[PDB]
């Protein structure tokens, strides 16, 4: 279901459940960032696995993320998705995120 | 494989080829009623091809603003073809549907099309206590038009509405939604002008979105009803 | 990088599906804080007449 | 395929793939969920997982007693009281939507089929104290429409065939089990029509789904000073089956009769914001400080 | 355990351990 | 070698040894324990040994039930009263740690896994007299970090899934089993750091080793005077394992955040002198006079 | 079936499906060291997914008057992650390497990579009879440029380059390059901060071209080390 | 036989021939963690001979008004060699440890060690109510001192502690304390740098004393973890 | 008597008689 990934300002109802993403001029560039506790608000909150979650205080088990690029057919691009492990900050580079 | 699909009940038949592999709601095929279920004790009709046909209804214009379309199933088709008649005939009605969703556009367009089919979605109002009227639910084969869609009209969710049978438009991978829906109410049968059981939804959660020359892009609903059972023979209403 | 012809819209879309896998589980069932009142609702005095 | 499911599933260790032809690539636009496996993501161990699924049972998720009426009433002699006041007995239309815990977890589906577990509290107070009385009360099961009594010595609390239980405030709750009762198979959670054969009927209210009528009395005489006597009704469903989850309700509930939405005036949970703020896309809400 | 003479008046029957997640998870046909 | 110990090992006859080669004498560098028998000591008679080894089982040394919580309230009108005050109601994060007969028989352990078998006691005294009324308490549990009642009459105690019991004070106490909960396979009894990624959160508390919440409110509306409503919560620890015992508390317990240590001012106890003072090593303390 | 591809190693995953059937260097396959070949005597550390994993390095940007990139290994990773720490606390080093060069752009542009996997590049300057420096050859993450790209810096030639373990990237083929790279070395191990047993080699034979939307076309380099094997262990160098 | 003692981990080995008999604690041996215990389903990396070696502390001087002194494992271990390493790239970590204490002195001199591992030692601080902070639990290779060690630090009794895993080193008998440590948590695996599931305490029961030439005496704690495990890898915290 | 559904809801378990003791008087390895 849905991750309201643009839970933003100005980001107004619909908007807030995509990512827009644009053509940049400098390599390695962060696009998004997502929190990834299901049983906090965030863009896991008012999802399918979220709600039923937040019903519940423990839990176990990998989840799956699943991005659909909504370009055009014309449009081409790599990107890399990255889980990071807890422990430190959020990574804000690439080459760090590849880790 | 998943693109090239064929469609033929009745005298009508569809083949899209930029198809995305067919929902069947809840892995839910639609069947007559078995004796085992049934209620109404009269020998119903079975009009097979005359009602088991796909029903075109008038395309939609997505534009840049849209919210999103509805149609309410059975009161979509409750006036088209003999499937309308039989309906306006029979107290009780039953049927299984077969919802054809259409939009193309071109290789450099953008856009996603939530196509999915909800059932019983009790509408709510937004900002009152007062439900909505009979004139705000039965909209018949024009349809309604989302006022939240974000919220799915009804206080919960477009980002959950995939907990319900639905395929993607996305104009990059295809151009037509097919979903295959069953009998889907509480009862065996049911009289189809005051209650609907599904409600076909198709939101634009990526707008369309182009830089080429500007194209009226339609989305087209065809919608064959299944299995059609309909009891209760009188004049029509 | 995202790399578009002149023709495509420049700016691109991605939605993000979250889903649990088969390894997943849930244990302390707790009334969930994403529902709450602290009226009663509209018509509820009517269900007492 | 159907199974029965009592753990989550075991971890099957997996090795470094490099393969030409089938694929973490799925097609979202079929409506399918990701069929993507941990083993074909990233190398993984043997985890033999023991975690029970049993606490998620739709049986286990909504057989709660959840409170479902909670009425005050003046117990106390009501010759002179206004016609709107409850005077020593109330009636209510049993429902699942007063109470927005309940509510929403029966929302979560779009058919239930269940008995309902009926338990009634009553607490009372003094209205200077001298003690509470061990009164007894009369809950009388009236069904959806037909004849409830209009004061408090009425006739119709006779119940020659309505089924009635007496109870007393030193007793344990009364509790009864309703059964699943409706004319259909399963009750419609949300009802998308009219249940009536005009155009004037209310939506999204189906009566085949009402319970029915809690008309509860106190069978005392009145005393010579006033209580308040608070009557709640807790119902847990059992024996549950549940058909067609949907969406969770995101914004607050208006009303009982329908699914009419405002959202709260920010985020979370308003009309265009379901999910609080944050400053940008980029932006981690909780990050670790270091 | 139950001494009434319906069924209904049971406990809450907590034992179906069936999961068919499937016709959510692959509403699809091929 | 692990073997199964009812009573108390007999004792063997033995007689004069006068032996050159093996050894009374051990290796206490090497950590273990003198295995010097009496057999082996003195000359001694056999003994057949029936003493029963049950009563110090880990089981029973653990399973008393103990009091945990005990927290009196004004049961009364709240209207003008201190924002401090319990207004009909309490929260209680339980713990082990507040009384401290019971945690020094948990701390005598470094990890327990056990079900909380809880009992609630409620006593009640009037602030002249009339009577005692007989009040519904209701008891939820709430988890750990979830959101607990703020006032009496909140919504938060409709409970549709937080588990609550309803109880009388002519009743017996209300008893209810909280289960092993925690997300490891034991709690940690002491917790050897930081249950945060920053360096800034508690020492020596783990939240997952936190049962809950007992959030206890009166269900009655308050009387025309008021009471004192003394709710005494009690744990049985119950289907105990009990891994890697550790010394005992000596010093007098300072805090329940902690183990914080002071001492007494003198022997017994004292940081400085644990066991009380007598005049030399060669003194004995209760020397028969004859 | 040659498009589609998909890499996994370790917690890392590729999947490209604009790809053109990789090249295994030499048709070998990377192993570990076998006993038979092996020289040092003391156990190796072998730390599998915490080193045998893809480490994407910084993109370059793919212009107009571009040469080429030059990446040499493991000189490129000695820096980075789990293997660069085993790089740098221990004398000896062995691995393979499975390099995933990564460029696409759309279907009006034009341009082809040579994408080569060079063994012992030595490179020669120009112009002098002085040698490269240890700052010109040992660039690190950041790769170097070639300078004459046509000789391939060390005065042979671009155009007999094919006899190294090479894939091209032509913008209207595919997107992706993939070569994998056994372990290449006279000796069986090495210290890897003074020796490059491959250089990843880049280099634009058709340059960029299009007359759609200049956008900025990156060349991404994942590079994940193959069997893993450190001997030597001591302090960190 | 039981004063000779050889310990080979690694390239580290230690031959000690004045002890007594390692402690191996609570009779248990370090393991894997089993695929019926774990948790985290990512393969982890075991790096053998690369973490499962001695580390050598900095010596503590053992002198006449010594309290005691303590480390903490695997905070003492969190910054050196490979072991540091993978503690800082993983998010999981479990090992056993292999702790060796070594003391010696004359045949003069005397003197009492308690070289005690205390699981969970969580320390109290003395004559507050506030809880130790992070710098006062979490000093790294340093360790700390003992301010009262009567009481363990905790309000319990050195007299008691010999419930836990120890040695004695009583420079009459033996100079060297050996405890073999296994996984101690609640939890499988656990983030090393928040929690500390072994603290060795090592503790003048009787002081040093003597009447020959004075001479520094140190206590030199050498640890190699065991069985090393770690889960979760990432970037360097 | 246990008519509860839950395992953890019965009585305690007083009957577990087995003892390792040299586990910690005797954690010697010769
Ligand atoms: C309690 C704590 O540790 N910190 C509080 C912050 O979390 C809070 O910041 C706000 O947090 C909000 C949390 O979102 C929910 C939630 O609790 O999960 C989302 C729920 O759906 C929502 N429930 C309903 C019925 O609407 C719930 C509710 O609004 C709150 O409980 C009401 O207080 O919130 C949300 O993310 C906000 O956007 C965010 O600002 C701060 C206030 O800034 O207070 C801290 O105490
Ligand atoms: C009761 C009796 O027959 N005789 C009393 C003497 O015993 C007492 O002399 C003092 O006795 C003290 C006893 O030690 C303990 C104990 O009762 O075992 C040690 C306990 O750990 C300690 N408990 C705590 C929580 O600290 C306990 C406690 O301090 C006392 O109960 C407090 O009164 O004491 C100890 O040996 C003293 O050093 C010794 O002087 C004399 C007083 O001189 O009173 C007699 O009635």
């Amino acid at each position: 279901s849905m991750m309201e990934i643009n839970n933003t300002e100005s980001a107004v109802g619909m908007e807030r459940l995509k990512v827009d993403i644009s053509a940049l001029t400098d390599v390695d560039q962060l696009l998004f960032n997502i929190p990834l506790d299901i049983q906090l608000d965030g863009p896991l909150r008012n999802t399918l696995v979220g709600n039923i979650s937040r019903y519940y205080t423990h839990w176990s088990g990998s989840l799956e993320m699943t991005f659909m690029f909504c370009g055009s057919f014309m449009a081409t691009g790599k990107l890399i998705l990255c889980y990071t492990p807890p422990g430190g900050s959020c990574p804000t580079t690439r080459e760090t995120a590849m880790l | 494989s998943d693109r090239v699909l064929q469609l033929k009940l009745g005298n009508s038949a569809i083949v899209t080829q930029e198809a995305a592999n067919y929902c069947c709601a809840y892995g839910e095929w639609p069947n007559y009623l078995p004796d085992h279920e049934a209620v109404a004790i009269d020998k119903p009709t079975q009009p097979e091809t005359a009602t088991d046909r796909f029903y075109t209804l008038k395309s939609v214009k997505w534009e840049a603003g849209s919210t999103g379309w509805w149609w309410k199933l059975p009161d979509a088709l409750n006036n088209i073809g003999m499937f309308g008649q039989n309906v306006q005939h029979h107290y009780l009605y039953r049927s299984g549907f077969l919802i054809h969703v259409q939009c193309n556009a071109t290789r450099f367009h953008q856009g996603a099309l939530l196509v999915v089919a909800i059932p019983e979605h009790q509408r709510g109002a937004h900002n009152t206590n007062t439900s909505p009227g009979f004139d705000d639910i039965m909209k018949g084969e024009e349809g309604g038009t989302f006022n939240h869609p974000y919220v799915l009209d009804d206080g919960t969710s477009l980002a959950c509405a995939t907990i319900f049978p639905h395929q993607w438009i996305n104009l990059r991978t295809n151009n037509s939604a097919t979903i295959v829906l069953p009998w889907m109410n509480a009862a065996p049968m049911d009289f189809p002008l005051r209650h609907n059981q599904w409600t076909l939804a198709i939101i634009p959660v990526v707008p369309l979105g182009t830089r080429t020359m500007s194209s009226m892009v339609p989305i087209t609903v065809s919608i064959a009803p299944m299995c059609c059972e309909f009891n209760g023979l009188r004049h029509a209403i | 990088n995202l790399i578009v012809p002149s023709e495509s819209s420049d700016t691109c879309s991605l939605i993000g599906f979250i889903a649990a896998k088969d390894d997943f589980s849930l244990r302390l069932m707790r009334d969930s804080p994403d529902i709450g009142q602290i009226d009663h609702l509209h018509a509820a005095e009517a269900a007492y007449q | 395929i159907e199974s029965i499911i009592k753990t989550a599933t075991d971890t099957v260790k997996s090795e470094i793939n490099a393969e030409l032809g089938v694929v973490s690539l799925n097609a979202v636009e079929t409506g399918a969920t990701s069929n993507t496996e941990p083993e074909e993501a990233i190398q993984t161990r043997t985890v033999i997982n023991q975690h029970g699924v049993s606490e998620t049972l739709v049986e286990n998720f909504l057989s709660r007693a959840a409170l479902v009426s909670k009425r005050s009433f003046e117990y106390k002699d009501h010759t002179s009281s206004a016609a709107q006041t409850d005077k020593n007995f109330f009636k209510w239309t049993i429902n699942t939507r007063s109470f927005v815990q309940l509510r929403r977890k029966l929302e979560l589906f779009t058919y239930l089929r269940f008995d309902a577990e009926i338990t009634i509290l009553t607490t009372v107070a003094v209205n200077t104290y001298m003690g509470l009385p061990n009164l007894t009360l009369q809950a009388m099961f009236v069904p959806t429409g037909a004849l409830t009594p209009e004061k408090q010595d009425s006739f119709h609390w006779q119940s020659g065939s309505n089924a009635s239980v007496f109870f007393k405030i030193s007793d344990p709750p009364a509790r009864m089990t309703i059964p699943f009762m409706c004319i259909n198979s399963a009750y419609s959670v949300f009802y998308d029509g009219f249940a009536g054969f005009e155009k004037s009927g209310l939506y999204g209210i189906n009566p085949a789904d009402t319970i029915g009528n809690l008309c509860v009395r106190i069978v005392n005489e009145h005393q010579p000073v006033g209580f308040t006597v608070t009557v709640r009704v807790y119902m847990k469903p059992k024996h549950i089956k549940a058909w067609a989850p949907r969406p969770p309700r995101t914004l607050p509930y208006m009303s009982i009769a329908n699914a009419n939405y405002k959202g709260k005036k920010r985020a979370p949970n308003a009309l265009n914001a379901i999910i609080g703020n944050r400053d940008s896309v980029k932006t981690m809400p909780h990050n670790i400080v270091t | 355990i139950n001494f009434y003479k319906d069924s209904y008046a049971a406990s809450a029957s907590k034992q179906d351990f069936s999961q068919d997640p499937s016709k959510f998870t692959e509403p699809v046909v091929e």
